[PDB]
RNA sequence: UGGGAGAGGGUGGUGGAAUUCCCGGAGUAGCGGUGAAAUGCGCAGAUACCGGGAGGAACGCCGAUGGCGAAGGCAGCCACCUGGUCCACCCGUGACGCUGAGGCGCGAAAGCGUGGGGAGCAAACCGGAUUAGAUACCCGGGUAGUCCACGCCCUAAACGAUGCGCGCUAGGUCUCUGGGUCUCCUGGGGGCCGAAGCUAACGCGUUAAGCGCGCCGCCUGGGGAGUACGGCCGCAAGGCU
């Protein structure tokens, strides 16, 4: 059982993941689109993150969680609405930070990013 | 809110002037252009290289997390 | 249409209870423009409903419609290679239009033999909360909420 | 003589972010992907998280209508070696100059040989989909190759589809870097609109496509064809004529 923790939102074109970690970073519970019962582009939807982010939080606090610092990575249309319900969930949302990764012109991407 | 006015004399080559140099890096650690720094051409260029060198010495960051 | 916002036909309130709402319902009743006929089966049903329910059936059907008023329906939006049942806050004019279209629709569904019989019987149930009349609404409002993932596609 | 700016070129060191895999901790029912789906990956524990390690490649913001280069082309930081170039002072030589068939050297990508290297990506290839069909467009894998060293290969929308040098012909606004006296004036580049003038028109116009002088290359209907023959070059594919 833990009261304060973390929350990472992997926001992608095709989906959105919500995994909650202990203060050290060890995951304690997680959730994303399909977990609530969606398959396909419907996953790439904010309302998914809601249930996703929500269903992850709900399960989280069941272990004693009450506070978590927020971490968001990616450029997903389901991103912000996920940040929403988390706040409007039942957790103190102690902070928000965007650690979205970005190279400095490193590896080449696939054909469809050029 | 251009910055060059915010300061007076100061060495574009004092590649150790963190407290000053770190003033031109947006709160996301990025270098800030010229519509935002008030620096000119030759000026502007002489900066970064100064910043960069420090950003290699361990003084300035290559990037920073963002807080809302 | 393409020009501006169409107008709302205000009807001539009924000649019995002094209401335009009543005036609206008989229309749906009224087939082949047989207002006298339609006007009957209504105030006739208004009789049976009275006998089996001794409260002013004016209120009865004043109630059994709100119970029929759907708050959210779905509407198909085909953005890109797919059509999305984008749900929308149903409109007032339409809600009356929606409630005014299944009672009769569900009344005409009903198996009892006489017109004023059925029409009345659908009146009561909705005043309680029973019957396919409430079914459509019920089914409608939740498929939407069953599609709450498309409200950002709203209009 | 004195300076200035710059991704000019070469060697050696080097700095951080991200992708991929390996190892460790925690954790659960799906991740990924698309217009929608599927192949594919996942209870043999994936996806998203934290921590450590290995390896390769390209250098985010600065950065831009910018800069340098004869061209192709050049972009993290550092130092060394080196080229071209501009400004001023107007110090020296006193026409020493321009052009340049031949010759020589350079020459993006792909490709070739030898020996390394191999993370990401990715021709052929396999697979899954769309299709009447789909040897394709979209998706999942994936070999050469893209990277380094030394050799070749010498082509292209190698474009400004505009050869090089000089002299003459209104200006206006923007930008790079110099010099001044610092309002502004003057040199050299980079764009824009436009004087006259040219031009078949679209357009160019002190970076000419304007009026001129010199020299080189080049065109002479379309296709056949940049093919055949011969000759040269080359390991070959193929190049030149
Ligand atoms: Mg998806
Ligand atoms: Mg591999
Ligand atoms: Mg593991
Ligand atoms: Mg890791
Ligand atoms: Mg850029
Ligand atoms: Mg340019
Ligand atoms: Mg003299
Ligand atoms: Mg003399
Ligand atoms: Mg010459
Ligand atoms: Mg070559
Ligand atoms: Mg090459
Ligand atoms: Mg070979
Ligand atoms: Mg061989
Ligand atoms: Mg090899
Ligand atoms: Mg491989
Ligand atoms: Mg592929
Ligand atoms: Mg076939
Ligand atoms: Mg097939
Ligand atoms: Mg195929
Ligand atoms: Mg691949
Ligand atoms: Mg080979
Ligand atoms: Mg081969
Ligand atoms: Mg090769
Ligand atoms: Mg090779
Ligand atoms: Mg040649
Ligand atoms: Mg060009
Ligand atoms: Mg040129
Ligand atoms: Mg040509
Ligand atoms: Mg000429
Ligand atoms: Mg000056
Ligand atoms: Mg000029
Ligand atoms: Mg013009
Ligand atoms: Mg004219
Ligand atoms: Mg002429
Ligand atoms: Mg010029
Ligand atoms: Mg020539
Ligand atoms: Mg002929
Ligand atoms: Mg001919
Ligand atoms: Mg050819
Ligand atoms: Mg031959
Ligand atoms: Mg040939």
């Amino acid at each position: 059982q833990v009261a304060s923790g973390r929350a990472y939102i992997h926001a992608s074109y095709n989906n959105t993941i919500v995994t909650i970690t202990d203060p050290d970073g060890n995951p304690i519970t997680w959730s994303s689109g399909g977990v609530i019962g969606y398959k396909g582009s419907r996953k790439g939807t904010p309302y998914a993150a809601q249930l996703a982010a929500l269903d992850a939080a709900k399960k989280a606090m069941a272990y004693g969680m009450q506070s978590v610092d927020v971490i968001v990575r990616g450029t997903g249309a389901g991103r912000e609405q996920a940040i929403r319900a988390l706040q409007a969930s039942g957790l103190q949302v102690k902070s928000i930070v965007d650690d979205t990764p970005v190279p400095h012109n490193g590896c080449r991407p696939k054909k469809k990013f050029r | 809110a251009k910055v060059k006015a915010t300061l007076g004399e100061f060495d574009l080559r004092d590649y150790r002037n963190v407290e000053v140099l770190k003033r031109f890096l947006s709160e996301t650690g990025k270098i800030l252009p010229r519509r935002r720094t008030g620096l000119s051409a030759k000026e502007q260029r002489i900066l970064a290289k100064t910043i960069k060198r420090a950003r290699i010495l361990g003084l300035l960051p290559f990037t920073e997390k963002l807080v809302r | 249409a393409r020009r501006r916002r169409a107008e709302v036909r205000q009807l001539q309130p009924d000649l019995v209870y002094g209401d335009v709402l009543v005036t609206a319902f008989i229309n749906k009743i009224m087939r082949d423009g047989k207002k006298n006929l339609a006007a009957r089966i209504f105030y006739d049903a208004c009789k049976i409903i009275q006998e089996k329910t001794g409260q002013e059936p004016l209120k009865v059907f004043k109630q059994a419609v709100e119970n029929v008023k759907p708050r959210m329906e779905v509407r198909s939006r085909r953005v890109g290679g797919a059509n999305y049942q984008v749900p929308m806050e149903v409109s007032p004019r339409r809600q009356q239009s929606l409630a005014l279209r299944w009672l009769v629709q569900a009344a005409n569904q009903r198996p009892e033999r006489r017109a004023a019989v059925r029409i009345a019987h659908e009146l009561m149930d909705a005043a309680e909360g029973k019957g396919g009349a409430v079914k459509k609404k019920e089914d409608v409002e939740r498929m939407a909420e069953a599609n709450r993932a498309y409200a950002h596609y709203r209009w």
